[PDB]
Parts: C-alpha cells; sequence; structure tokens
RNA sequence: AAUGGGUCAGCGACUUAUAUUCAGUGGCAAGCUUAACCGUAUAGGGUAGGCGUAGCGAAAGCGAGUCUUAAUAGGGCGU
RNA sequence: GGCAUGCUUGAGGUUCUAACUCUGGUCCGUAAUCCGGAUCGAGGACAGUGUAUGGUGGGCAGUUUGACUGGGGCGGUCUCCUCCUAAAGAGUAACGGAGGAGUACGAAGGUGCGCUCAGACCGGUCGGAAAUCGGUCGCAGAGUAUAAAGGCAAAAGCGCGCUUGACUGCGAGACAGACACGUCGAGCAGGUACGAAAGUAGGUCUUAGUGAUCCGGUGGUUCUGUAUGGAAGGGCCAUCG
C-alpha cells in the first residue's frame, strides 16, 4: 500500500498519471501496486488518473478542476 | 543497524501518532467473579501514562 | 498468640468544607454509614456515598427531630 | 457452588455464566433475561460448562 | 590507639568504532539527502533507499476524519 | 453347526544343515601358529552385532537447597478485613497490644402492601427459675447470613403477593494513587418487573471472601487466509484450568 496527496499530482509530467508515472518521478516507491489519492490541498494541474483509485473527497475535487478520472 | 529492539514489547506496545497503545489487563481465565462495570471498563485499548514513556522507550530502541 | 495483622487505611474523610464550590459528581464525604444524611441536592449512593448533582456551595447544617447532619448543597 | 452455563432459547451462541450450589437443588433453572442478539428478552437453561 | 604511605626521579587510570535521542551553531527548505560503485580520485556522477508532507483501526478497510456500537447518540484518538 | 482341503498368517513344539560361530585338532603360506587359506569335529538358526523401545542405574556429571531476625541457629511470621498505638483533616513504625476471612443466597435479590424489640412484672391445665396464651410497664437495653467498628422510624429489623434490573451499549465528573489494579456515578439509548400513578430497581446495612503475564481447552465470529478456489493455522468477542 501507499497513497498520494492531491498536492502532488502536479509534480508528475505528461499529465497522465498512471501507475509508472508516479515511480519514475520518484513520488511513490517501487514494488508498490495498489495506491489511493486522498484530499490535501488543490491540484494546480488537469491530469488524468487511470490505475489509482482516489477518495471520496478527493474525486470531488479532480473532476472540478479539469482532471479525468477514468482507469 | 547495530540497535535491536526487544522483540516482547513490540508485541505489547503498537505506536501511533499520540503516543504508545497497549490492551488493558487483568481480564482472562478468572472472570465470573467480576461485575460487569469492571468487564466493559477494561474492554478498551488505552494509551500510556507519562511515568512509563520513557521506561519503555529505552526498551522499544527509540533512544 | 503472635499479633501483627493490620489493614491498609481506606483514606475516610470529609472533603469540600464549608463554603466551597462544585460541580456535579463531586464527592464531599467518604464515609463509613451516614455520618451525615442526604440533604436538599446530595445523592447518598451505594456504600453511602454523598455525591452533588447540581452546582453551587455546600452547607452542613442541623435540622429536623434525631439531630441529624443534613448536608445540602445552596445555589448560592 | 459449581458453576454453570446458561444457554440462549434462540438460535444464538449467547450464554450467561454463573454458579449453583448443586447439592441442595439438583434441578435446572428457566430464568428469563435479555438478548444482545435478538434485543429482546427470552429464558435461559443450561448448566455443564466443558 | 582505624586504613594507606621510607624519601626522590621516571612512567601510571573515562578511550575508540558503528547505530540512535536531546541541545548549541550552520545549509537548503513542502521538501532535505544519497550508500556501495564509477571518476584526470578530497571535485563530479550515482536519488536505489531513508525521514517528512494525515490520521483512526487487531484487521480488511475508510479517509480530515475514523474506531466502538442497533448508533446516526455519547466517548477515545486526530486535524 | 461345522465337514472336510486348499489358499495365505500368527503363536508354540521337535528335528535337519547350508548361513553365522569355534580363546578345537593337522596341513599350507613359514624358518613364526599372530593372521589367513584348505579340510575334517562341535554348536546351529540359537549365540552375537547394528537400529527402535521398556526397566534398573550416586557407577558418573551438571546443579538447586529463600527472607525478616535488638549476632544467626531453633521457634514464629510472609496476603486480605475491623479496632488501639495515631498527636480532634489524610497518612504514619515495632518479633507492639486484641480479634477475624480463602465464603454463603434463585431468595437471604427487585417491588408493592402491611407490622414492631428485648426484657420486668401479675393471671393462667400435666412445663414451670424459664415453652404457649392475656394483660399492663417499655421508650432499642433486641435484631443485622458471617469478626469488630460505624450505623438503622421513609426503619437498612419482621411478614405476605407478583417477579427476574444478580440486565446490554455507555458514562460528564470526581475521590484515591510510583505504576499496574481500585471506589462512587448523575444522565442518555435499548428492551423489562412491580405500583392506580408519581416513582423505584445496573444484586445483599457498609467495609474481608482472593492471583498478572505466557500457555493450552471450549462457544460466537469473513477480519486474514503465502499462485488461484477452499481449508489448516492465526486475529477479535465470550468463557475455563
Amino acid at each position: 500500500r501507499a497513497e498520494v496527496r492531491t498536492s502532488e499530482l502536479a509534480k508528475v509530467e505528461g499529465d497522465v498519471v498512471s501507475l509508472q508515472t508516479l515511480k519514475d518521478a520518484n513520488l511513490i516507491n517501487q514494488h508498490v501496486q495498489r495506491v489511493k489519492v486522498m484530499l490535501s490541498g488543490e491540484v494546480g494541474r488537469a491530469v488524468t488518473l487511470k490505475g489509482i483509485a482516489a477518495t471520496k473527497g478527493a474525486r470531488a475535487a479532480i473532476e472540478a478542476a479539469g482532471g479525468k478520472f477514468e482507469d | 543497524p547495530k540497535m535491536k529492539t526487544k522483540s516482547g514489547a513490540a508485541k505489547r506496545f503498537k505506536k501511533t501518532a499520540g503516543g504508545l497503545k497497549h490492551k488493558h489487563a487483568f481480564k482472562s481465565h478468572i472472570l465470573t467473579k467480576m461485575t460487569t462495570k469492571r468487564k466493559r471498563q477494561l474492554r478498551g485499548t488505552s494509551m500510556l501514562n507519562k511515568s512509563d514513556v520513557a521506561r519503555v522507550e529505552r526498551s522499544l530502541r527509540l533512544r | 498468640t503472635r499479633n501483627g495483622r493490620d489493614s491498609e487505611s481506606k483514606r475516610l474523610g470529609v472533603k469540600l468544607f464549608g463554603g466551597q464550590a462544585v460541580k456535579a459528581g463531586n464527592i464531599l464525604v467518604r464515609l463509613r454509614g451516614t455520618k451525615f444524611h442526604a440533604g436538599y441536592g446530595v445523592g447518598l449512593g451505594k456504600d453511602h456515598t454523598l455525591f452533588a448533582k447540581v452546582d453551587g456551595v455546600v452547607k452542613f447544617e442541623t435540622k429536623g427531630a434525631f439531630g441529624r447532619k443534613y448536608v445540602s448543597i445552596v445555589a448560592a | 457452588r459449581e458453576l454453570i452455563r446458561l444457554v440462549s432459547s434462540a438460535g444464538t451462541g449467547h450464554f450467561y455464566t454463573t454458579d449453583k450450589n448443586k447439592r441442595t437443588k439438583p434441578e435446572k433453572i428457566e430464568i428469563k433475561k435479555y438478548d444482545p442478539v435478538v434485543r429482546q428478552h427470552v429464558i435461559y437453561k443450561e448448566a455443564k460448562i466443558k
């Protein structure tokens, strides 16, 4: 398990927050499979989450601030 | 890392961000005596007392 | 023939004297069976432990026939 | 004062636990007490804790 | 009227290494830092890994809340 | 039932030689009789030896055998309750003076309704200083499941009718206190028993009646379940040594 704050979604590049895109920007760890996103601040840019499952309050922020939650 | 913790105190003390949790004692194997007021007030998970902190935090290798 | 064996001194007494301010669970008197009786706003628990229910000032008054000691709490 | 168990009437494995002087009164009792599963009072009975 | 010392001159007792906690003074700062190893070798590369930015719970899990509970009531811990 | 005979197999009994055995005899290696090899003689599936298991085993070894103590040895004492020492708040020692517990109770608990003691005395059939009954006087001198202390006429003492609140989830507040344990508890929500209804009930007049952790045993529990689907084993809740 690991989890990502909403504020750190503006720290990847390429605006596709995959599973491997969080690893090469060393934001999470190696050998981590299941990831969440919880509410800890404003995101800052429109990114497309996929492969990761946010909480209820987080997806109310990403869908409003230009992002798109698909898989 | 040349600092081995004790294995007993790592199994009786989980650590949270508000101290050290621990289960209450005295609740096993003779229980048909005690009044409930005493059973339901030993069921929770307390946090540790201040005289006991710096004793355990040397047993657990935190110091 | 040999006699040591005392007990361990229960800490009985009277807390909260004549002009104190109280709360709702204060205890005011441990007791050993009704030196003081339940006055106006106090409790008289299981082993004759008095306790408060409302807030104010302790009184310690003697009333009535039999001359018994009434601990009442006055809203003053 | 041997100790006994009081198994519930309904399906639940909830029970009470007390003691009873077996020597003076041999027969079983049928006390009606509360049940924390069905959330109402039913009658109980048993002995024989093991 | 208890111990020790015949006097002199030489030597004679809180050290090191690896982990970790608290203070003093410094560097960068929601981020700080690399170990082996490479290297024209005290420079440079190397961010794997660690500590932090969010908790509560035995756990699954849910998340600025969560656990107990028939609980939406209270209460514990947290912001 | 057995009839037969078979098929296999155990347990016992006798016999046989071919395994093993010979600290037997005479040849050979050899100039040695250790050791082999050849042949006769004896024992013979026993003895003996591996490995698994019972018994005996100071022959041998590693170790244990407490403290307080008007020196320590002998004796007495190690935990809990009440009184005195204890100086009119709490606390407070002595191998200082006196006593008690290691439990009982399904009503000896809840609730509604009723009701008062011991003793003194006088009258009264076989009792007779004293049984039951009647009466006056009483003014707690009785009673309280169990030691003493503190209490008890809304009687906390006594009797009768229904019953299971000897409930589950909690608990603001405090008292104590090195810590671990401890004591009292308004009130809230669930579902109840009395009472016409306010209301009372989270055991007994209060204070002694008891022992952590680790182990293991039994009832509930998807919370986990080492590729996957299940299980074993954990975990949590309840309860036993």
